[PDB]
RNA sequence: CGCACGGAGGCGAAGAACCACAGAUUUCCGAAUGAGAAUCUCUAACAAUUGCUUCGCGCAAUGAGGAACCCCGAGAACUGAAACAUCUCAGUAUCGGGAGGAACAGAAAACGCAACGUGAUGUCGUUAGUAACCGCGAGUGAACGCGAUACAGCCCAAAC
RNA sequence: ACUCGUACGGUCACUGAAUCCUGCCCAGUGCAGGUAUCUGAACACCUCGUACAAGAGGACGAAGGACCUGUCAACGGCGGG
RNA sequence: GCUUUACUGCAGGCUGUCGCUGAGGACUCUCACUCCGGGAGGAGGACACCGAUAGCCGGGCA
């Protein structure tokens, strides 16, 4: 047959591709050496193309211009702090051993350094829970119980923009507008509305997948469709 | 550094030079590996000197053991270029051999003798 | 008596036991960081390279070539083949990694002709191979009578004509007699088949 | 369009090369220029 | 005073034309090499990779071409087997790299008419469709030797 | 490539606005998890064999399978008497 | 051309084993190797990656 959809992506041709000529920013949390005494001012609040959600710019003391992942809160004016003696305060970046237990974080690292993998996305937050000196449980946003370097640095607060989720697209007009800002293909054909030739449940006179959906981990590309390795399927049980 | 097994202090390799250089206007010396490799193994080597910024070292590796199993004594010079200017060289050395000294036959056998309570 | 290149001979017999183990060790962590091919102004074997024909003269080149480990890097079949001609993952290549890396070596200095080549080792995934390169157009070399014959115009580009000792025994010319029926004169003129 | 300079040397020679075989030549030759072109007919190169 | 049988004019005994050999001139693009460009442009140039090095492009090398032949790599299918998969077509077509006027090979860790014998290597004739291979099917297929051609043997590494 | 992206994400599929709803079946097939025991290759190991080798057998046993379990908005099924 | 529990194979995934690979049937360490870090340094670690092979799945492909 023909090469099927989720294999034309991996090309990373011009259709699959994000617009990243037109995203701003990484989001990454600053490099400070040591001391703490890095503090800017909030001098302005952008919208982020690649993540739908509001960004802000930070004019730092040593004359240091860079957007910044807000979280919920930030404004104009108001000044923030990225450290290890940081002030335990809303928009505020500091290692995960210096935040207090119970108090809601974003943009966490990884590994120390990474500038930020966790909790990005609009108005989601990780937990952190558990403290210790050689290991610093988060619970993500998915639930995950997650243990992390305690040197690991996060940013204080839930993400801008939450709720974003909330309100539905009512029009296709309004989903378009908005795949046209990521590195997606977009509307969706069915596979089954295909021809035998271009998807695994293509053809047959009437539509329907010819197969069971739920198919093997091992499974080769090309052949993965469907239901992937899935534990269980349906609503009951 | 592989075949280097203890550290000769800056004082006894000048001493130990100086040693070399009047061996060679009085008595006899080898000059070249090979040359010293053949006179510790025909016997005729009472010091040997071998540097210590030789690359590859495959070049000298074999000389520490060798001595040992032939009880010639043997000594490191930090640099290559030195070993062969007191070998009288315009070259560098890898490693130098007093095959019989001359006139400092006792400036040697105690040179022989520091190395020997350094390890 | 033994010279003292019969003991970097004898070390390098057995490069996983002795001070030759440590000094590799040490080593291939410096060679990992380097390019694909590395000019060196000395052998690391020396007993080999003296062997092979090098000379401590102007005109004489050494390099250190590594090549990635293993079998073919082969792309499968677009259109359709007999079951004989699908295969992909154990084809190997019919050219020994060392003679892929005298190649690398020479095409990187064109104006250079490879004398011969050998084995430095390898780790768990590429292998290093010291080429020994000369100069034809230097005088030192055009009045040596040990290496002048390299100078000739039919012995330039010699490496990629499998003129090289390694090129010749992968060639299957080894032997004078059995065996040595479809290898010699050439490959292609007994029809490939060697 | 936009010619080059080198874009009009090459129609410029062109040009030239579309005239008729010179009179004196058919008395010479005792008895047509094969490569005659046409503007509109015809089709140049680039 | 070309092909080229016109007109006008001119050159040649100051030996022209014509021919051989040698030399001069030889625009731009072109490996194309100062940077760039559909044969042009812009502001001193071995661009790039190398060797030597007076460490300065100072001295040099490479690049690209050529009817096929030649050497080293990559390597089909149609086809045959009256299907077809091993096998066959075939190491063929085609692709990548490279040399020369020819290439390649070549002075035995050979041969093994087993010998008290031959004596580097190609190639030609033969050995022979033999030995060997093979859904032991279809098919594939040497060698030693012999008769010829031409003949030529040497250099390192190490010991000292 | 996705990705200057990080679960309010994006990948893979099915259905096809709203409204009222969406029953029964895990035997087969698919996916997934577990698994005392059974089965389960090669290397190394052990026995026989060979002055060696081919080879025969043994022990151990991964994923997998047997076996158990979960699962139908998973493939699908919901008859005759 | 297309399909599949047709025949025969090939990718690919999973899994064991050998090499890379080091020191003191369960373990500790650091020194290769890997990852984070501008750096110092941190995390991991003889595993993983990679080469080789073996068993299973394997119309994704011939
Ligand atoms: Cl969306
Ligand atoms: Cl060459
Ligand atoms: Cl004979
Ligand atoms: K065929
Ligand atoms: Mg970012
Ligand atoms: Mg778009
Ligand atoms: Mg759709
Ligand atoms: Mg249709
Ligand atoms: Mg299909
Ligand atoms: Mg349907
Ligand atoms: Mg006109
Ligand atoms: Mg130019
Ligand atoms: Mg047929
Ligand atoms: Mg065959
Ligand atoms: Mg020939
Ligand atoms: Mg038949
Ligand atoms: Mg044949
Ligand atoms: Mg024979
Ligand atoms: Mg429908
Ligand atoms: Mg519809
Ligand atoms: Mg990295
Ligand atoms: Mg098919
Ligand atoms: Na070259
Ligand atoms: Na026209
Ligand atoms: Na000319
Ligand atoms: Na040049
Ligand atoms: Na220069
Ligand atoms: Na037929
Ligand atoms: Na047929
Ligand atoms: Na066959
Ligand atoms: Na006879
Ligand atoms: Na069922
Ligand atoms: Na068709
Ligand atoms: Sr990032
Ligand atoms: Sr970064
Ligand atoms: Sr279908
Ligand atoms: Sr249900
Ligand atoms: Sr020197
Ligand atoms: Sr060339
Ligand atoms: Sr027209
Ligand atoms: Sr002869
Ligand atoms: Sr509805
Ligand atoms: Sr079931």
């Amino acid at each position: 047959g023909r090469r099927i959809q989720g294999q034309r992506r991996g090309r990373g041709t011009s259709t699959f591709r994000a617009p990243s000529h037109r995203y701003k920013a990484d989001l990454e949390h600053r490099k400070v050496e040591d001391g703490d005494v890095i503090a800017g001012t909030v001098v302005d609040i952008e919208h982020d193309p690649a993540r739908s959600a509001p960004v802000a710019a930070v004019e730092f003391e040593d004359g240091d211009r860079r957007l910044i992942l807000a979280p919920e809160g930030v404004g104009v004016g108001d000044e923030l702090q990225v450290g290890v003696s940081a002030e335990i305060a809303p928009g505020n970046t500091l290692p995960l051993a210096e935040i207090p237990e119970g108090v809601p974080v974003c943009n966490v690292e990884s590994s120390p350094g990474d500038g930020g993998k966790f909790a990005r996305a609009s108005g989601v937050n990780a937990q952190l829970l558990t403290h210790d000196r050689n290991v610093a449980v988060v619970k993500l946003p998915s639930g995950e119980m997650k243990r992390l370097d305690p040197q690991c640095r996060a940013t204080i607060g839930v993400v801008a923009g939450g709720g974003r989720t909330d309100k539905p697209f009512v029009k296709a007009g309004n989903k378009h507008h908005k795949m046209k800002a990521r590195g997606t293909k977009w509307p969706n054909v069915r596979g089954v509305a295909m021809n035998a030739v271009d998807h695994p449940f293509g053809g047959g006179g009437r539509q329907h997948p010819g197969k069971p959906k739920s198919i093997s981990r091992n499974a080769p590309p090309g052949r993965k469709v469907g239901d992937i390795a899935s534990k269980r399927t349906g609503r009951g049980g | 550094p592989v075949y280097v097994d203890f550290d000769v202090p800056a004082d006894l390799e000048d001493d130990a030079l100086e040693a070399l250089e009047v061996a060679r206007d009085t008595g006899a010396v080898k000059k070249g590996t090979n040359e010293t490799t053949k006179s510790i193994e025909r016997g005729s080597a009472e010091l040997v000197f071998v540097a210590e910024d030789v690359q590859p070292e495959e070049i000298v590796m074999h000389i520490p053991e060798l001595a040992d199993e032939k009880g010639v004594p043997f000594i490191f010079v930090e640099q290559q270029d030195d070993l062969g200017h007191a070998a009288g060289l315009e070259v560098g050395s890898a490693a130098a051999a007093v095959t019989d000294a001359g006139e400092a036959d006792a400036d040697v056998e105690d040179i022989a003798d520091k190395v020997e309570e350094l390890r | 008596a033994r010279s003292a290149y019969s003991y970097i001979r004898d070390a390098w017999k057995n490069p996983g036991d002795g001070q030759l183990a440590e000094l590799q060790w040490q080593r291939q962590q410096e060679w990992r960081n380097e390019g694909a091919v590395e000019r060196i102004e000395r052998p690391t074997r020396l007993d080999k390279a003296r062997s092979q024909g090098y000379k401590a003269k102007q005109g004489v080149i050494v390099a250190r070539v590594s090549v990635r480990k293993g079998s073919a890097r082969k792309r499968r079949h677009k259109a359709g083949r007999r079951s004989k001609r699908q295969g992909v993952t154990r084809i190997t290549r019919r050219k020994d990694i060392q003679r892929v890396a005298e190649e690398r070596a020479s095409r990187t200095f064109p104006n250079l002709r490879v004398l011969n080549s050998y084995s430095v080792g390898q780790d768990g995934r590429q292998k290093w191979h010291e080429v020994i390169l000369i100069d034809p157009n230097h005088p030192a070399i055009q009045n040596d009578d040990d290496l002048s014959w390299i100078c000739a115009d039919d012995q330039a580009d010699r490496v990629f004509r499998g003129l090289t000792g390694a090129g010749r025994r992968n060639r299957g010319l080894s032997g004078k007699g059995k065996g040595s029926e479809k290898t010699r004169p050439s490959l292609r003129s007994n029809g490939g088949k060697g | 369009g936009k010619k080059s300079k080198a874009t009009k040397k090459r129609l410029a020679k062109l040009d030239n090369q579309n005239s008729r075989v010179p009179a004196w030549v058919m008395l010479k030759t005792d008895r047509r220029n094969h490569k005659r072109r046409h503007w509109r007919r015809n089709d140049t190169d680039e």
